[PDB]
């Protein structure tokens, strides 16, 4: 893909690394290393609880970073809108 | 008198099930870090020739049969006993699944220790409990400094 | 009584695969902490 | 050889099409790790002598390293009239992109 898009990915990475908690770092690194995620698959991969998942997802809503997706196959998915993240 | 009681209570290894004999053999293999020969087995259980027990022991994954001398040894899941091997394993991670520390304690008896000094070195991505700082599922430190910037600066970015 | 009850529970999973924990109680009638440690070593 | 496979694995996971020189590959090799051109030439002879001494006649797991030694001695001898091509699509029409490094012979007069 675009090397500038790779620079954007490393930029978001460094922003969370140097300016947010380690759980936020691990969540964003997991969703960049992989792609869009169901919550159950992420909970398997990290072996965590929804109580711990809650405030992280809420603060990532608050900074307008993660674009959630909701569709039935209801199944919860997460990605990031690039211009929303850039303008935020 | 205690030896007399132990000899009276010494059950013959011709048990109802062979799995007790197998479990005692794997316990005696596990409690010795070195490979042990066939004569240790033949002294341990009253069984002499290469039995179905010995053949299934050779077929066992945790037991290494030796074509050289017949030495049988325990096989651990993690063959890492050095931080350099641990860091190379962490670099060679193909998925982001965490790796447990109990089966690293298998093979490497001081492994949680070295995990603590490498986390002190900011060399890993640890997951720890809140009752205590616990070596658990860990990941390779692809990040920068874990202990990067101080808590007051972190708190005023939280104020931001 | 470690060694005998390991053979006895080997017979129990031979008797039925999903044997009840509550049903394991009367088949042992032993210390349950000893039983819990012995159950964790083989299966569920 | 294990850290050479580590270098090949970390250069394997590219995202787009790269067409580099053998000189550029060797320069990035010496930049990242400390693998040199003369050991990369000698690796084929070294592996052949190791297999002959070791008596490892079930070479079913071992037959793939011939490719790596072949490529290493090729790229550490040949640099001009040849190009190293690196692509993220081993199969372009695939469900998943397997990536690929490609070597190119460009002059047919050489052999």
């Amino acid at each position: 893909d675009r090397p500038i898009d790779d620079i954007v990915k490393n930029l978001l990475k460094f922003v969370v690394r140097g300016f947010y908690g380690g759980s936020f770092v691990l969540v964003l690194d997991a969703i960049l290393f992989h792609s869009v995620l169901a919550e159950d698959d992420l909970k398997q991969l990290l072996s965590i609880n929804k109580t711990e998942l809650g405030p992280l997802i809420a603060r990532l809503r608050s900074d307008r970073l993660i674009s959630i997706h909701k569709q039935r196959e209801e199944r919860v998915y997460y990605y990031v809108k690039y211009p929303h993240a850039i303008d935020a | 008198i205690a030896a007399a009681a132990l000899q009276a209570n010494q059950t013959d290894i011709s048990k109802s099930h062979d799995s007790s004999k197998l479990l005692w053999a794997t316990e005696y293999i596990q409690k010795k870090g070195k490979p042990v020969l066939v004569n240790e087995l033949l002294d341990y259980l009253s069984m002499k020739k290469d039995d179905k027990v010995i053949e299934l022991l050779k077929k066992l994954d945790r037991i290494e049969f030796d074509p050289k001398k017949g030495t049988f040894k325990y096989l651990s899941t993690y063959d890492v006993h050095s931080p350099s091997e641990l860091l190379k394993l962490l670099r060679s991670q193909v998925t982001f699944k965490g790796i447990s520390c109990k089966d690293l304690k298998d093979g490497w008896p001081q492994c949680d220790e070295t995990i603590n000094q490498l986390e002190e070195d900011s060399k890993i991505l640890v997951l720890r409990t809140k009752k205590d700082k616990t070596p658990r599922y860990v990941w390779y430190n692809s990040g920068g400094n874990l202990k990067c910037i101080d808590e007051e600066f972190v708190k005023m970015w939280e104020n931001v | 009584p470690k060694k005998e009850i390991l053979d006895y529970l080997f017979k129990l999973f031979d008797e039925y695969d999903y044997w009840s924990l509550k049903g394991l109680k009367e088949r042992t009638r032993q210390p349950e902490a000893h039983l819990k440690e012995c159950l964790d070593k083989v299966a569920t | 050889l294990k850290r050479l496979i580590e270098y090949l694995k970390t250069r394997m996971k590219v995202l787009h099409v790269i067409s580099e020189t053998p000189k550029s590959f060797l320069q990035h090799l010496k930049q990242l790790t400390f693998i040199e051109r003369k050991p990369l030439r000698f690796c084929s002879e070294r592996l052949s002598l190791l297999v002959r001494t070791l008596e490892v006649t079930e070479v079913e797991d071992f037959t793939a390293l011939k490719d790596i030694a072949t490529f290493a001695t090729l790229i550490s001898t040949y640099e001009e009239g040849f190009l190293l091509i690196i692509e993220p699509y081993e199969i372009e029409n695939a469900a998943v992109p397997n990536p690929i490094m490609r070597f190119t012979c460009l002059d047919a007069s050489i052999a």
